[PDB]
């Protein structure tokens, strides 16, 4: 009986971005740039950053493909934006 | 339920001898009984060792290997294939942090009164007061492997107490071909 | 805070769930994603109510179907006799039923009753007769408890009219009671069936005939036809099991 | 220090900013004019699918032949939503804006009839309910459809069942090229929310 | 007046009546010998309750047993993809299990649904995950409806890591949360599950692999072990047949 | 989770049973008619540790030289019950049932005495209290010894002081065989309860 | 028994079902969006006779 | 003695409407939408053999009377393939 269709029960439903690889090497104030692109940086704001190109083909034709969270499904739709980003990061990690 | 044979010589003597409880020594003085059965299940372990154990309980008779002087348990029937736990009265148990769970099991049976016969004289041609002097059977089988590195034991050690409560006895007199007698191990093996 | 995602979270250190068989213990309580300000969206709520094991277990099943003829002198119209001197010359019926395995199985009863161990339970019988008003004839319908185990000189067989009249039974005429119901109670010494061990029967019903069929002295209407109708009452399956009797 | 994996549930804001609802209603007043809060208004709009749908002279066309493909490309909002979701329910609408480059007969009308979803026109009859217009004098027909349905809800995958929902035929005396622009009734919405899919961006051809 | 025997005899000229199932017209009253101050002699109600078709159903069921082993690179620790160009190159998962015939096919629970037509059910599931304190790893456990019946581009599978997460779903970490509950509501858009014409499933259950097992450079005991349970919830069986799915 | 291996006293019954003595005390009133809640009335019945033991004629025999072994054999309660326990108190009460086959004398006549424990009929006199039967009017003769001691408890293992408790000495005129049935006063008991040993069941000879 | 071929009027319905009119208005409300209740306003409907 | 009994069978389907096309175009090919007109259906089955003498017909007639009660129509559009039409007998046999 819940409303799906609200911008904020949309754009608050989470969706992993981000799975870095923090190894014993990893240098201190050095971004943790291993295990997925956009490596330590996180662009702050409900629009796409990462995306991928397929090229196939004489010629090689490249279209550009995005992998995103409802936030950016929903912003997609619109030419401006405004909100708080949030953002939960969690460490796979043991004792 | 369990009784281990000595074999003595020609001929060779053999003479079953029983490692009773308080309970079963004094069940052992009376032909019927009924009581709440108590059993205390502990793992001896670390805190790196885990899993998940299942404790069930079946009502009836118990898979039997009949041997000429024993009975035990057929482990081939109690396989979660031909023994599903799924409509069984259980009680699963994480080993992450606990060790232990006190499991009482109320009687239930047919009977008002069980026997008090248990392994005594049981074997493949004397089974049935066996079968009739138990309400049922725990099995204790893994729901997830033993999870251990490489820097504890392999191996755990599960340790199980008995006693009961609730308990009533019947007759005054024992079920059993012969008389209460207790076991005086002999100075040798050659003893009889 | 968010929605359609359950978060890896810490929580209560000691955690123990019972589902209705089925007793848990977790190291914390479980992170759990239901769902939210969940409604029923279906009608079946609303077609019928959900019947239980008892209910149906109490649902009539139709176990025979006689049809007597007159004339036949078959042990279905051999009427009662006075004596019995010899175990060569029983009393002749109609038909027989061992109970209560005659009930559980039959429709699809043993289905429901599969995993579980001990059953207390009644049995109803029901017959319903038909025979057209210019047919008469009247049968006796009884129950005689543990009559394939107790000696034959105790069996409602191998005994007198007299005596077979003398057990629980009812008087089934053709033109004053075309139906009768019976109820057989619970019949074993023990404390309940056990339906996994012990596959025995306690109670054996039997139709007799006390009148042979009397119609015209022509044929093939001259007849009465019969149907059996069973179920159980006072109903208690507790224990639950995974073994089965192969007999269902 | 006591070893364990855990979680404290820490929570942290970066900034002494005030109130983010004044913020932003204070922007929309100064740079919006409006305030978009749910996505069904996006349903209640007409948006394009097909800018040239061209149709044969007295034929009868289910609209399906054109929202099959309008629904799994994503450039309305009733596509681009449903990727979000399972189910649908309500009733929909559609406005064919008459774009004929020639006349064709002194008489140019257009007719639309309902129709169970998924059907053909040789499997159902032109009675019931209709709506004609005559692209000269209205070249827009706008037409409702309701939710004449045997179920509740619809879902958006393949069933087992057919002709369980109502639908649109439409019909013309002439060939006519139309606009199409769709979206929902009062009543239709979309049910769970589900995961994204992945979007198309740019594309490309290189002479490599 | 007379004991243990029932004796011909009218009765009231329209009879009706009906036991819970079916409805018995008789044209008068039936004579019923039934037992005079009858007593329960079992001692079943005292042993435990007796248990609904219902309870039944909300019995947990051992569906799966997974064994993840580090180093596998195998489709069980293969972890979820970012993107997915091609349908060649799905997301690959650890199991998946077709609802909620997985459940009705379990567990004994086809035997107490036969006989009936119509099912409205949540279902409720239930992991319990062990690994070693040493060992550590995510997956994430969703569910999509219609997943197989859906068109590939809208399937859970052939979309992306943010799209799968996405889903309702919960993050099952091998050292926060050993166990995670789930609950799957009523999924089909029709009024009630039909368990004899349409076989069919309206939701696929997943489980993936956020981030693979890590554990030390080692061996055997680099690994994670999983168990699924299963069973019902907000159940309705209402009206009965005597047809069955022979996939039961 | 947190590192511990600890116990968090967890206990589950397995069935919604009544309560256990309701239906106890049925089962009891329909097959068994009483009820045994302690096992101090065991020592207060009288139990066979002999069905034949023979004497001599004219000898005064302590009752030791019998239950020396029927206290190791464990068929009586009294010694069944001692494998339990360290300590006991209180006297005992013996019954000498005449099994005697023959006629050796125109009259037969049986007397008990008093004498210390582990004492020889040469170290001891024959007065003080004594009870006298004719098997032949009476053949049950029936004593009781009382708690005569030095001590308040006595051990069941063996002491450096002797003759710290009283015993029985019996004697009669001919050769008597008896069945001995013995038994506590309204006052024996145990001690301390210890562990079990283990019990002896059918013997078999086989020739291998 | 008495011989007689007569009517008990005697009815029988198969289910524990709710009332007709709610389950029907709820359907109406959730699939159909209207109710007929007569076949004058179908009357009052224009319907083709001839196309052309 | 009774020869009669009025059976009232509620709505129960795992949809909230049915289809009203029954067996209009129903055959091998096209099946579908009739099992999906119908809720169910009755059987009569004899659970005694019919009983009567030689001076009376060995067998009766079953009349089944119809009509509903409850009613509810959603669409006011057929599902058939063709319109509306009645059935005019023709005067012959011959005739189309």
């Amino acid at each position: 009986a819940v409303d799906e269709m609200a911008i904020g029960y949309v754009c608050g439903n989470p969706a992993i971005k981000h799975v870095l690889t923090w190894s014993t090497t990893d240098v201190v104030q050095n971004p943790i740039s291993n295990g997925d692109d956009w490596g330590g940086v996180i662009p702050v704001g409900m629009p796409c950053y990462s995306k991928t190109i397929r090229a196939v083909k004489a010629t090689s034709t490249k279209t550009e493909v995005m992998d995103p969270a409802p936030c950016e499904y929903v912003a997609n739709l619109f030419s401006y934006w405004r909100a708080t980003m949030c953002y939960r990061i969690t460490v796979v990690k043991t004792a | 339920y369990s009784k281990t044979i000595r074999a003595v010589k020609a001929t060779s003597t053999k003479t079953e001898v029983m490692d009773p409880a308080p309970c079963e020594y004094v069940a052992n003085l009376f032909s019927y009984w009924r009581a709440t059965m108590c059993y205390r299940i502990t793992v001896v372990k670390t805190a790196f060792h885990t899993g998940r154990l299942e404790i069930f309980f079946e009502p009836g008779s118990i898979p039997t290997v009949r041997t000429a002087d024993n009975l035990g348990p057929d482990q081939t029937q109690l396989n979660g294939t031909i023994a599903p736990s799924d409509n069984n009265y259980k009680y699963i148990l994480d080993l992450t942090n606990d060790t232990e769970v006190t499991i009482k099991v109320p009687y239930v049976s047919n009977k008002m009164f069980m026997k008090t016969v248990g392994i005594y004289g049981a074997h493949d041609e004397d089974n049935w007061n066996f079968d009739e002097s138990f309400t049922g059977f725990l099995c204790i089988r893994p729901i997830t492997k033993l999870m251990a590195p490489d820097t504890v034991s392999q191996k755990v050690s599960i340790v199980v107490w008995k006693w009961a409560e609730d308990v009533v006895v019947v007759e005054p007199k024992p079920l059993t071909s012969g008389p209460t007698q207790v076991y005086n191990p002999p100075a040798v093996a050659r003893d009889l | 805070n968010v929605h359609n995602t359950k978060l890896a979270s810490t929580s209560a250190e000691n955690a123990i769930e019972k589902e209705q068989i089925t007793t848990f213990h977790d190291v914390e309580t479980p992170n759990r994603i239901d769902t939210p300000m969940a409604q029923d969206t279906s009608s079946a709520r609303s077609m019928d109510d959900t019947h239980s094991i008892i209910q149906f277990l109490q649902r009539p099943v139709l176990i025979d179907n006689i049809e007597i003829v007159a004339g036949t002198t078959a042990d279905n119209n051999t009427a009662l006799s006075r004596y019995v001197l010899d175990r060569t010359n029983p009393q002749k019926y109609i038909k027989q039923w061992t109970l209560p395995s005659t009930v559980l199985k039959a429709g699809g009863k043993a289905q429901k009753l599969a995993n579980f161990k001990y059953l207390r339970c009644d049995v109803q019988v029901k017959l319903v007769l038909n025979a057209n008003p210019f047919i008469a004839g009247r049968l006796y319908l009884a129950y005689s408890p543990y009559d394939d185990k107790v000696a034959p000189e105790r069996r409602i067989i191998y005994t007198s009219r007299a005596g077979v009249t003398g057990y629980p039974g009812v008087e089934l005429d053709f033109q004053l009671d075309n139906s009768v119901e019976m109820t057989i109670p619970y019949a074993s010494f023990q404390e309940a069936y056990d339906l996994v061990s012990g596959n025995e029967d306690f109670v054996q019903l039997y139709l007799f005939t006390i009148a042979p069929v009397l119609g015209p002295s022509a044929s093939a209407n001259s007849k009465v036809d019969l149907s059996v109708y069973m179920w159980l009452d006072n109903i208690s399956l507790v224990i639950p099991t995974y073994r089965l009797n192969p007999n269902l | 220090i006591n070893l364990s994996n855990k979680t404290d549930e820490n929570t942290i804001s970066f900034f002494d900013s005030g109130d983010p609802e004044r913020m932003n209603s204070e922007a929309l007043m100064r740079g919006c004019g409006e305030q978009i809060v749910n996505l069904r208004p996006l349903l209640r709009t007409f948006r394009t699918i097909n800018d040239n749908w061209s149709l044969a002279a007295n034929t009868k066309t289910p609209i399906t032949d054109l929202t099959n493909t309008a629904d799994a490309e994503g450039r309305d909002y009733m596509s681009y939503l449903s990727f979000l979701y399972r189910f649908y329910r309500g009733g929909r609408r559609y406005k064919f804006f008459n774009t004929t480059p020639l006349k064709q007969s002194q008489t140019c009308y257009v007719r639309s009839f309902l129709i169970p979803r998924n059907y053909t026109a040789d499997e159902i009859n032109t009675d019931g309910p209709s709506h004609i217009t005559y692209p000269v004098i209205n070249p827009v027909h706008e037409v409702e459809v309701p939710f004449y349905s045997q179920y509740r809800k619809i879902p958006i995958a393949s069933t087992t069942d057919k002709g369980y929902d109502s639908s649109l035929m439409y019909y013309t005396n002439v060939g006519t090229q139309q606009i199409v622009a769709r979206a929902g009734n009062d009543d239709f919405t979309f049910g769970w929310m589900i995961g994204t899919p992945q979007l198309q961006g740019i594309t490309k051809e290189v002479a490599n």
